[PDB]
């Protein structure tokens, strides 16, 4: 925001390459709109029908709102509409998984504390399409960080000047998410982006 | 929010304009921050009890996402709290202190069951 | 009203009031019937027409073009109208006099209002479905098919509506499981399933009755799914 207003006074944080020029994106999406009409002949009926079978089951065992056949032709257009992005003129499974995991997220985002948890838990397989496993040790660390935080305010009364956390913490949740490896997280971006330091002397993370 | 990091920009340079100043300097931005921060007024309603309500609550839940009785709850409140009291007085005052706010949040507040 | 049909509770789930209810020759109720090899089929049904809208748009079995459909439902509204024969008359009079009794000793034995209730205007509208259903055929006179048929759409209707041994089964276990059940305490789901078929009563209606309970908030998950512990 500073940035912004000191640049415009009278007198690539991204991790995509390069963004598009406006005026391409527009080329693009004229002529995608005008010359793609992607066709769902090699649609896959049994993993849909399985996956929404597993859905409504484990939605009435938890017991609130139940989905529904709506959400599955939400998907099917997402679908078309990754396929209208590639210019390809059918569906494949990549297009396929991408709605699947929108809509799960969706659906998954609506729900209350301990059902969007419970379902979160469970659907780890969807969900993680195309997905960062960095991003989800960063999620993990944030949340550990977050609780560590919310402790010393409470007990100390004030903040203090440095947070640390243990590694076998993060390890043992990587492994309920059968992560065993996190030297790539360690030598990841993501860690640096967010200024953590991992400390082999003491076997730490700290912020 | 960042309304009011926009606020802070604006006063700043109301300040350097009203010093004649061609720049803004550190001490317009922290008149800026001092103003800001007495136009906000605490809510007087009490803090020690919502200390320990969130105490339990982290310590509760930490145990149930991990893997107790009320017993056991103040028992381990009571050997966190070993290094902070130093007579048995008082040791015996906030023990008694920690069960009728146990009792109230369990019964009064329902927040445990 | 609640958004969401619950079968147990029966009536009061319609803010109508009974007189505007009267009017209505026939009432329906949908509910999602959640059946495991039910869901595949409707999905891949979908999946189906979707694929299928893009080729070709014919019918299925000597189904009637809608152009077609329209101008000869026009023409049959156009051309006659039938009315009813003495036979069926009196077969309807047996009929709805046995039905109205049959209203009037549930409601007793209920001790409840019903919200929907049954009179004379149920007995034009099934007279009407009857001549409805002559129309359908160009004969001037009503069959006793037609006034079979008739009846059956209005049982299958208004008679389930109204009666809504399966719901007061699972009342019965509402009922056993709220004596059973205390404030506080905590219940394995082994123990409720043997408890209530050393009753004898079916598996389904208890998997049921916990999953409303469950959707009311009533019963909560102590430990995993095995034991469940009673809230309000």
């Amino acid at each position: 925001v500073v940035g912004s207003h000191v640049r415009h006074h009278p007198s690539p944080n991204t991790y995509g390459v390069e963004p598009l020029p406006q005026e391409v994106l527009k080329k693009y999406i004229i002529y995608a709109k005008e010359r793609v009409h992607p066709k769902l002949n090699q649609m896959d009926q049994d993993k849909v029908a399985k996956m929404y079978s597993d859905l409504r089951k484990e939605s009435m065992a938890t017991g609130s709102i139940p989905i529904t056949v709506r959400h599955i032709e939400s998907m099917i257009r997402m679908a078309e509409a990754h396929a209208r992005i590639h210019l390809r003129d059918y569906v494949i499974e990549d297009d396929v998984n991408m709605a699947i995991r929108v809509m799960l997220e969706s659906f998954i985002d609506t729900q209350k504390f301990s059902v969007m948890r419970s379902m979160r838990k469970t659907f780890a397989r969807y969900l993680s399409f195309r997905r960062d496993n960095n991003e989800l040790l960063l999620f993990i660390l944030k949340q550990l960080v977050a609780e560590q935080v919310t402790y010393q305010r409470n007990r100390f009364g004030a903040q203090q000047d440095t947070i640390e956390v243990p590694e076998k913490d993060l390890v043992d949740k990587a492994r309920q998410i059968n992560i065993h490896n996190l030297s790539a997280f360690y030598d990841s971006e993501l860690f640096r982006m967010n200024k953590f330091s991992h400390d082999l002397k003491r076997k730490m993370i700290l912020q | 929010t960042v309304r009011q990091l926009e606020s802070m920009i604006r006063l700043s340079e109301a300040m350097a304009r009203m010093h004649c100043c061609d720049e803004v300097q550190p001490k317009h931005v922290k008149e800026a921050f001092r103003l800001l921060n007495k136009s906000i007024i605490r809510v007087e309603t009490f803090s020690e009890y919502c200390r320990i309500s969130n105490l339990i609550v982290l310590h509760l839940r930490k145990v149930e996402e991990e893997e107790l009785k009320r017993s056991e709850l103040v028992n381990w409140y009571l050997k966190e709290i070993e290094s902070e009291i130093d007579s048995e007085e008082e040791l015996i005052n906030k023990k008694r202190i920690i069960e009728k706010v146990i009792h109230r949040l369990t019964h009064y507040d329902h927040v445990l069951i | 009203v609640f958004g969401r049909w619950d079968e147990t509770k029966g009536e009061d789930n319609i803010d109508f009031m009974p007189t505007i209810l009267s009017r209505f020759d026939m009432i329906f109720i949908v509910k999602d019937e959640h059946n495991e090899e039910r869901d595949v089929m409707l999905a891949k049904h979908v999946i189906t027409l979707h694929v299928s809208a893009l080729t070709q748009t014919q019918a299925v079995e000597g189904e009637i073009d809608l152009a077609k459909l329209k101008k000869f439902i026009a023409y049959c509204r156009v051309k006659c109208g039938p009315r009813l024969s003495a036979e069926a008359a009196e077969k309807l009079k047996n009929r709805y006099i046995i039905m109205r009794s049959g209203a009037r000793q549930h409601e007793r034995d209920s001790d409840r209002r019903s919200s929907i209730p049954i009179t004379v205007r149920q007995l034009e509208a099934i007279v009407r479905i009857a001549e409805a259903l002559s129309k359908m055929k160009l004969q001037p006179f009503a069959t006793e098919a037609d006034v079979e048929e008739a009846l059956r759409l209005f049982q299958v209707s208004t008679l389930d509506a109204a009666l809504s041994e399966d719901q007061e089964m699972l009342s019965r276990i509402e009922k056993q499981l709220k004596r059973r059940f205390a404030i506080g305490s905590q219940v394995s789901e082994h123990s409720i399933i043997k408890d209530f078929t050393k009753q004898k009563y079916p598996e389904h209606a208890i998997h049921k009755v916990l999953q409303l309970m469950l959707r009311r908030g009533e019963i909560q998950h102590r430990m995993q799914r095995k034991v469940l512990y009673r809230l309000k």
